[PDB]
């Protein structure tokens, strides 16, 4: 489990994650809140 | 031809003379280092201007440069 | 071993092909010829000067003499707004009769070119009314050109010869070019205006034969030597004046008006007088600064050694630079280049917008051809500025004679400006990118409300101080109680406000989102481009990756596969790089100038308005649409006169692509290739009686990006030439 | 030791032939030979492409290039650890022995050698190139 | 062996004529003696550029002052159609 | 065009005569050992 | 008012004497 | 000077000109660059010693 | 700069009349109920959503009759368009000095180790995840730094090649 947990914290692996939480986050914010263009 | 000079920080690791594909390189006596000898380019008529020898050369900056010169059938490397 | 290159041995006893390329591309860097002198060095130049000239001027004369020739000048004359102005006519054996017959324009018994260089406007503005007009201002050049060449081949001879010491003056020369070059060429200029250029305007025929019979103000010469200066501007010419006739016409020869002459839509040639005329005494005044052989006047090298400021923020200043540009010819070279080139891009920002030329406004074709042509010349000159720079840098730059002034400071602080400009190009590309490919993606998805359409109020408030009331910014010359309004008035504010306020005119064009976004591609552009030239200077002398750079010059091929490998390492590389990105800049700009204007002319704004937000708006309504009677000059329905637009447009394309063959493919592949067509030719009967005196070899590494770069550059001018030339004279 | 000398009834390697060999450079300006002693037969790979066989005892071969008599001299030293010479051959007849230049191989430091090309001086030393205008010099290591 | 030092470096290098032949008698005497009077004034090499620069040029000018008429060259007859008209009125 | 004859003679000239005289004269020179 | 032949005949004569000088230019910046 | 002391390099045309090394050992037999330094980043070459004269390193 | 209020805007209101035209258009050959006819209902209620909350954010719209952004940020303040470009402006500065703080954080913390080079593509995720979240305090932090003198290496510490 120490083996695979430190290939899941190879650098693409953490980018994978860490860019689908924010693509993610940001599709639902627009699905969630559509069309913003002004605060 | 191209001009090859040597400078005196040559730690005398032959690794350039090595390198060379036209026999320009050689190791001469020398007691400016710690392995007694440096590299001379006695000759120079024959260097293509591959820069092998630089690639090959250890020291920081480069104990032996290649100066591309004027061109001729040996620096061109023609066999024709 | 050959006698070609005779100011290099070295290229001379080269046995390959190699020799003659380099031969011809090292004739004119005569710093680096065998046995050359710092004095011969400056006489040889001194003298390719005197040939340049005499070439300026010959070519000069052939222009007037073809249009004098083959033109249709007097006949434009007549009608400037109905007549296309013939450039030379046409003597191809090549053509087929419908060729013949589609050439045949303007009136001509023959097949000609028609003219985009406004000549014709030029000319007519500064009263040359016939042929004869043309063919003695021909002839006139023709001989000035011989004069040149006489005395360019005069002060190579010994007695003639200029000592090195005399070239190095540099306190007269300013004195004389500030003084005689600039200011009495100006004050003759207005001398021409007001004797000439303004009568034939007001429809009086004044030349040489009659000039000195020709009042040309009513009251002579009194009010100029009593100091009473007003008179020459009372009575200008009225709002309803014809030019080239007496209707409407007033007696002035010195005015302020301000913007443009109503039927010429140009610039009031009284006002034209009047700016040469104080251009004159400014620049006859400014020639008596330096010090010669009176005792009075001003030293350079003390004026530069005075200024360093005392708190040491810039060390120590500017102490020794006098040496430092007086001794280097590429300091100079490049200082009169940045300024020239620059120079070039204000003629073009200021000649659209402020036509100096009767009837050049309503010239479409020719207004756009000028504006392309000067900034593109422009952008070839910085590049030239910066890569003189960068030759300084490594020939002529003496760090122990500079030690501590501005230049070994800025030296000293290299990284920090190449990673700024590094940081302000990267921060325009990302974002100026995102939000034109934001805008298009808002226009694929159906919403273009959802477009990011950022307000230009910076530039709209200055138009409003400038005085255009639209955007309700209400300061200064928009604001109609202020001091600056006032103080302008009676001057030249009611012409300059009325010309800002039409919209019928370039003069300060309304602006809006689509100007914001292409602006900050172009100073995305122009950044980058610094960047490049500037990091290839700098770093010219020297860098991590191969300290001693100075040891081999402004241009080698690299230093090898080692430490990683480092092709395009040299300052010359960084030339190369930075013309792709200055040709890519120009293009910017002169896509938006035509685009913009090519709305404006079909009087349309909002299809520049409206669609230059998002980038297939330029795609589809600026190169797809406008290229429709350019691609049908020939078809296999027939041929029109602009089949040789057509023509022209894939030539460049043509000639762009064979540049990337260059570009992308190296060396090593082709001289392996050509290696296998010696051994073809030598064992070839019947051929192999013959030999090559050279020995064949590929292209050298360096040779090879200047050739590809050439062939990119020049598919790239005739390219858009092509275009912009069809796309505008095929409507106008 | 003394420079050997060429012995031209050296037979050649067994080899079918090429387009790769010589052309008219030897007839005219230059050419190469490279002399080795195999202790058995057997297959080397040609500078100039294909497999030769090496006959026992001397062998012989002319190459257009310096540079291909050293790639083959590598080859057989690297490979069949044999030693090898090197000469050049003018139109005129004149025989230049070239490598090794004094009998020792140039990587191996020898007596006798003087260094050509050396600078008392580390790189960064170099002067710079506004003092070698108009003087004729090759560069600032030319100084 | 494929080399010798002296006498044979014809053969060592490979300077080999494959197929010419030593030959004086191929063509007839008197078919001979003409041609040779007729390009005799051409076997100097300034005469030779002399005679095809005076005769080039002379029949490129002749072609383009005369010779292109009277081939009926396009360019030479000139217009018929009265000139392509262009846009927005002009001429 | 007055003298309308002049482009039948000088642009065969400019365009073929001086470019022939011009690479042959320079190849000449460029050559010459 | 066209040009007359003898005007293009003085221009062509003009520029081959500036022509020959130009060649002596040529040939002093030469050598 | 010390074995193991650091140093700084004053070679301008050295990769780790203004950086610091550590001293490997200094030859004691008078030639030109004594001084081993071995360095915590590779140069463009891929090395990571380098020698130097006593004038060209200070000890820090 | 002579532009007019969306919410009364002529060109506003007929670029929503003719977008929900067009999809109204691309509603009537589809059976109501089915899929396509509610995924073009609700594209319809957010056109018209859309169209009235940009009205009603007090956006200014030009004579192309769509929404120009003001972001001088005098005339946002006075004139009510601070959430424009200004607002935005604070919330990105905010975001990209965390993202990189907590990068040079954790470039600082992973100096220390004895192989610095292993926690740069092998990563430390509880400590990246710890010094991520101690991001959000980053001003206050960088700000002490600069006026401390620790935020910046000494000129004297940093190679440079030969001038
Ligand atoms: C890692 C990024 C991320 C984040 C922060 C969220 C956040 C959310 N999702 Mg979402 N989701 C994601 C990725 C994410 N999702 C991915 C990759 C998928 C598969 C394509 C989904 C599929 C999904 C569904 C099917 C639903 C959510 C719902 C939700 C919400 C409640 C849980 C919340 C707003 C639920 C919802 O919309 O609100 C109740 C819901 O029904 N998500
Ligand atoms: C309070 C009094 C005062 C002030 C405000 C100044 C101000 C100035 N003096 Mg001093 N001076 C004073 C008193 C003063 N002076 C007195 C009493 C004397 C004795 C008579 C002098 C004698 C003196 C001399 C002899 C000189 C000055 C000069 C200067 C100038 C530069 C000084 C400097 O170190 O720049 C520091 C500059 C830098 C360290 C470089 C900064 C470069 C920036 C960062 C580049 C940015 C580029 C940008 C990003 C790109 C474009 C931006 C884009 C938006 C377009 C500056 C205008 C010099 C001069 O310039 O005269 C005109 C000069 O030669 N002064
Ligand atoms: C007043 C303008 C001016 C003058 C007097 C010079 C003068 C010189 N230049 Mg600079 N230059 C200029 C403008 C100028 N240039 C412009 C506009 C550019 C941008 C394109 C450059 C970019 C430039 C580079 C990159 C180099 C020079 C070089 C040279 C030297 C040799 C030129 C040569 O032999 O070319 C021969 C030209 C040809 C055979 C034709 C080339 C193909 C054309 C485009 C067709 C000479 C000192 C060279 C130098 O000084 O080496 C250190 C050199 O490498 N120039
Ligand atoms: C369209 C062609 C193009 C593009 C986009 C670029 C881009 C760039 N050039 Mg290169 N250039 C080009 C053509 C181009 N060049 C050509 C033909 C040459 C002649 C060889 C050069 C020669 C050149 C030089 C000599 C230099 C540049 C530099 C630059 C940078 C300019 C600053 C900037 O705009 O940052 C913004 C960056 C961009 C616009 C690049 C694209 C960024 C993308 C869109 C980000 C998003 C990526 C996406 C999300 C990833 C998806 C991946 C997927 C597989 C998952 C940038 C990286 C300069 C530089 O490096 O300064 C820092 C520099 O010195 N260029
Ligand atoms: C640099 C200026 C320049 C240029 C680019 C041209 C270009 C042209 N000329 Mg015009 N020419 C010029 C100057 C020029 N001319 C001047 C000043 C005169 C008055 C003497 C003429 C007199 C002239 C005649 C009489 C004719 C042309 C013709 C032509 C065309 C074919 C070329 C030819 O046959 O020339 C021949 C011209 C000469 C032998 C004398 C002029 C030679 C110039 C001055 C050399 C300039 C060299 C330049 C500065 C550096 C290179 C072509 C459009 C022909 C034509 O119009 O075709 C339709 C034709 O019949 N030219
Ligand atoms: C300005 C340069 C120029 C000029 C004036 C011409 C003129 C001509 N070309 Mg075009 N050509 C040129 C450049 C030029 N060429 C270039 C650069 C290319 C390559 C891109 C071509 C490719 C080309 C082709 C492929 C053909 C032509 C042909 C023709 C002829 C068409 C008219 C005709 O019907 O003749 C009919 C022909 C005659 C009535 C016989 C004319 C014989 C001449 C007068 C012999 C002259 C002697 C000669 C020049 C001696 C040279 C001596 C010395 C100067 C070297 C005409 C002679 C066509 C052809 O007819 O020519 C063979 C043809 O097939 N050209
Ligand atoms: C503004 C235009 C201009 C000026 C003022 C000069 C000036 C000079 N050149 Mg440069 N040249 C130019 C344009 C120019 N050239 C162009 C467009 C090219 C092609 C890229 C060249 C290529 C070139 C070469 C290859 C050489 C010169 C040389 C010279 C010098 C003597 C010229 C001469 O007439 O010798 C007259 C000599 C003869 C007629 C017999 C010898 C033939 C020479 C070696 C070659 C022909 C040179 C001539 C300028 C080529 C004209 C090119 C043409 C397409 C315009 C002089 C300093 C020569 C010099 O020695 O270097 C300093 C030299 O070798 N030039
Ligand atoms: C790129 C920098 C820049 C530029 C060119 C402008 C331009 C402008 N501002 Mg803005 N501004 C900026 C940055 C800028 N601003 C920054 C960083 C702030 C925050 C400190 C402001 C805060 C600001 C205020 C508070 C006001 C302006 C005002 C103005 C206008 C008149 C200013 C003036 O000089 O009157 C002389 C003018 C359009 C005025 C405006 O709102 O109405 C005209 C005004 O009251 N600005
Ligand atoms: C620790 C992350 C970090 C930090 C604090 C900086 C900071 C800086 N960068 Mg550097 N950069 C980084 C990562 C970083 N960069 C990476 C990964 C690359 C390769 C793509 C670059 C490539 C780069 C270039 C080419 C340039 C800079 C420049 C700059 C300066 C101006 C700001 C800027 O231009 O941003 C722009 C930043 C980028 C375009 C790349 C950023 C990529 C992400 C967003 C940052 C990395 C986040 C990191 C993975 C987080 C891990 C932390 C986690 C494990 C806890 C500033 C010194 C510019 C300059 O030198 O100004 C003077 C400049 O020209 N950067
Ligand atoms: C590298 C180098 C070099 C080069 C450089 C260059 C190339 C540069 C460029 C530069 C440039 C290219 C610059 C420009 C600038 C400009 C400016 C600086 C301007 C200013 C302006 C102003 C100041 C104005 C003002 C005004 C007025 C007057 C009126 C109203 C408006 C206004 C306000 C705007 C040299 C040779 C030196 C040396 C060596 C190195
Ligand atoms: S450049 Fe090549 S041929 Fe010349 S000395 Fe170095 S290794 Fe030998």
């Amino acid at each position: 489990m120490k083996n695979f947990t430190t290939y899941l914290s190879t650098a693409p692996v953490v980018a994978l994650i860490w860019f689908t939480f924010t693509a993610g986050l940001l599709i639902e914010i627009n699905r969630f809140f559509p069309d913003p263009l002004v605060f | 031809s191209h001009a090859v000079k040597i400078y005196d920080t040559c730690i005398g690791c032959t690794q350039c003379v090595r390198a060379c594909p036209t026999d320009v390189l050689e190791m001469v006596p020398w007691d400016g280092c710690k392995a007694s000898q440096i590299a001379s380019a006695p000759r120079t008529e024959d260097c293509v201007g591959c820069k092998r020898c630089e690639s090959a050369c250890p020291t920081d900056f480069l104990s032996v440069r290649v100066y591309l010169g004027s061109e001729t059938t040996r620096s061109m490397g023609l066999a024709y | 071993a050959t006698k070609f290159p005779k100011f290099s041995q070295g290229l001379a006893k080269d046995p390959t092909t190699r020799r003659i390329w380099y031969g011809i591309a090292t004739a004119h860097d005569f710093e680096s010829h065998d046995n050359i002198t710092e004095e011969s060095l400056y006489q040889k130049i001194f003298a390719s000067h005197f040939g340049q000239l005499a070439i300026i001027f010959l070519w000069t004369s052939g222009n007037l003499f073809h249009v004098a020739w083959q033109g249709n000048f007097p006949q434009w004359v007549q009608d400037p707004l109905h007549v296309r102005p013939i450039a030379h006519a046409i003597w191809d054996p090549h053509f087929g009769q419908p060729a013949v017959e589609a050439f045949t324009r303007g009136g001509a018994q023959g097949p000609v070119n028609i003219a985009t260089s406004g000549v014709y406007q030029w000319w007519y503005t500064i009263g040359l009314r016939t042929n004869q007009d043309l063919f003695q201002g021909s002839v006139f050049l023709t001989i000035l050109s011989g004069l040149f060449l006489f005395a360019g081949w005069l002060h190579l001879q010994p007695r003639f010869q200029p000592a090195l010491a005399w070239f190095k003056n540099a306190e007269s020369r300013l004195n004389h070019h500030l003084s005689g070059l600039f200011g009495v060429s100006s004050l003759a200029w207005t001398g021409h205006l007001v004797h000439v250029a303004i009568p034939e305007a007001r429809g009086q025929h004044v030349r040489w034969d009659n000039f000195l019979t020709t009042l040309p103000h009513p009251q002579g010469l009194a009010p100029f030597f009593s100091g009473n200066w007003a008179v020459y501007a009372q009575n200008p010419d009225s709002s309803a004046h014809l030019f080239g006739t007496g209707e409407g016409s007033g007696t002035a020869i010195l005015t302020f008006l301000g913007g443009f002459h109503p039927q010429t839509q140009s610039l009031w040639l009284t006002d034209i007088a009047h700016h040469h005329l104080a251009i004159a005494v400014v620049f006859i005044l400014a020639g008596h600064m330096y010090r010669t052989n009176f005792g009075i006047g001003h030293t350079m090298q003390e004026i530069l050694d005075a200024h360093t400021p005392p708190g040491g923020g810039l060390g120590a200043g500017h102490k020794g630079l006098f040496d430092t540009v007086n001794n280097s010819l590429h300091f100079q070279l490049g200082l009169a280049l940045a300024s020239v080139g620059t120079i070039t891009s204000l003629v073009a920002q200021h000649m659209y917008s402020l036509p100096p030329y009767a009837f050049l406004a309503q010239d479409f074709t020719t207004q756009a051809s000028l504006y392309t042509h000067h900034q593109y010349i422009a952008g070839f000159i910085l590049c030239g500025a910066f890569a003189h720079g960068a030759i300084f840098f490594v020939r002529d730059y003496d760090p122990e004679q500079n030690k501590g002034n501005v230049l070994a400071r800025i030296l000293d602080h290299k990284e920090a400006v190449i990673s700024h400009l590094s940081w302000v190009s990267l921060f325009l590309g990302f974002h100026t990118l995102g939000l034109y490919v934001h805008n298009d993606v808002m226009q694929a998805f159906g919403t273009p409300e959802k477009q990011i359409l950022i307000e230009p109020v910076f530039a709209q408030w200055i138009q409003a101080a400038q005085g255009k009331t639209l955007y309700g910014f209400d300061l200064l010359l928009s604001q109609s109680n202020s001091a600056a309004f006032s103080a302008g008035q009676t001057l030249w504010l009611p012409g300059w406000l009325d010309a800002i306020n039409s919209n019928s005119n370039s003069l300060f064009l309304t602006i809006g989102p689509g100007d914001f976004l292409v602006h900050h591609a172009i100073a995305l552009g122009l950044h980058t481009t610094t960047l490049i030239l500037v990091k290839g200077a700098l770093d010219a002398r020297g860098s991590k990756l191969m300290p001693d750079k100075k040891d081999f010059g402004y241009s080698f091929p690299c230093d090898g596969p080692g430490r990683g490998g480092t092709c395009d390492i040299s300052a010359w590389d960084a030339f190369y790089l930075a013309v792709f990105w200055m040709l890519n800049t120009i293009g910017w700009v002169t896509f938006y100038f035509h685009w913009k204007h090519l709305g404006i002319w079909q009087g349309n704004v909002n299809q520049f308005n409206e669609s230059s937000t998002y980038l297939m708006g330029w795609l589809r309504d600026y190169l797809w649409l406008n290229s429709s009677q350019l691609i049908n000059g020939y078809n296999p329905f027939g041929m029109n006169s602009l089949s040789v637009w057509a023509w022209m447009f894939l030539f460049g394309h043509l000639i762009y692509a064979t540049g990337f063959m260059f570009l992308i493919s190296w060396r090593g592949y082709w001289q392996e290739l050509i290696e296998t067509l010696a051994w073809a030719h030598e064992r070839t009967p019947l051929a192999n009686l013959v030999r090559w005196r050279d020995k064949p070899v590929a292209l050298s590494i360096v040779q090879a990006r200047l050739v590809g770069l050439a062939h990119f550059s020049a598919g790239y001018i005739l390219t858009y030439a092509a275009f912009l030339i069809a796309s505008t004279s095929g409507k106008f | 030791w003394k420079p050997p000398t060429l012995d031209p009834s050296t037979p050649s390697p067994i080899f079918g032939g090429s387009t790769g060999g010589l052309l008219r450079k030897a007839q005219i300006e230059e050419f190469y030979v490279i002399t080795w002693d195999a202790k058995k037969e057997q297959v080397f790979e040609m500078p100039t492409g294909g497999a030769a066989i090496m006959r026992s005892g001397p062998n012989l071969l002319k190459l257009a290039r310096k540079e291909q008599c050293l790639a083959l001299l590598t080859q057989l030293r690297n490979k069949f650890k044999t030693d090898g010479q090197i000469y050049r051959v003018f139109p005129d007849g004149e025989v230049q022995y070239l490598h090794p230049k004094d009998g020792v191989y140039p990587e191996k430091v020898n007596a006798g050698r003087t260094a050509v090309g050396a600078k008392d001086r580390s790189i960064g030393k170099n002067t710079n190139p506004v003092a070698v205008k108009f003087t004729g010099k090759l560069g600032t290591y030319d100084v | 062996s494929e080399y010798f030092d002296l006498d044979d470096l014809e053969d060592t290098t490979g300077s080999w004529e494959l197929y010419g032949q030593e030959d004086e008698k191929r063509y007839p005497s008197l078919q001979a003696e003409f041609f040779n009077r007729a390009a005799a004034p051409l076997t100097r090499r300034e005469s030779l550029l002399a005679f095809t620069f005076v005769g080039g040029a002379g029949s490129l000018l002749l072609w383009g002052a005369k010779g292109s008429k009277d081939v009926a060259l396009p360019i030479q007859q000139g217009p018929k159609k009265g000139g392509e008209k262009g846009p927005r009125g002009k001429i | 065009m007055a003298a309308a004859y002049l482009p039948s003679v000088l642009v065969p000239l400019v365009g073929l005569v001086f470019p022939a005289i011009a690479m042959a004269s320079l190849f000449l020179y460029i050559e010459k050992e | 008012m066209p040009l007359s032949d003898s005007q293009i005949f003085i221009a062509l004569f003009i520029a081959l004497l500036t022509g020959i000088l130009a060649v002596r230019l040529g040939l002093e910046l030469y050598s | 000077r010390l074995w193991c002391v650091q140093v700084k390099v004053l070679r301008p045309e050295s990769y780790w000109f203004n950086e610091v090394g550590k001293v490997v050992s200094v030859d004691q037999s008078g030639i030109r660059y004594p001084v081993v330094v071995r360095f915590p980043t590779v140069n463009y070459a891929g090395v990571s010693t380098n020698n130097y004269s006593l004038e060209e390193v200070q000890e820090v | 700069s002579g532009l007019t209020p969306c919410s009364e805007s002529k060109g506003f209101a007929k670029r929503q009349k003719n977008e929900i035209k067009a999809l109204t258009k691309r509603l009537k050959q589809y059976e109501e109920g089915s899929a396509p006819s509610l995924a073009l209902k609700a594209t319809i209620e957010r056109t018209e959503k859309r169209f009235a909350n940009y009205g009603n954010a007090g956006l200014l719209c030009g004579t192309d009759g769509l929404p120009h952004l003001i972001s001088d940020p005098g005339l946002a303040l006075r004139f009510g368009h601070a959430g424009e470009t200004l607002i935005p402006t604070v919330g990105f500065l905010y975001i990209a000095g965390w993202i990189g703080t907590a990068g040079r954080d954790y470039l600082i913390a992973s100096k220390g180790e004895a192989k610095p080079r292993e926690k740069e593509y092998i990563i430390d995720v509880p400590l990246a995840l710890k010094i991520s979240a101690q991001g959000a305090g980053w001003p206050f932090r960088v700000i002490r730094e600069l006026q401390k003198g620790t935020l910046l290496e000494k000129d004297s510490n940093i190679t440079v090649s030969p001038r």
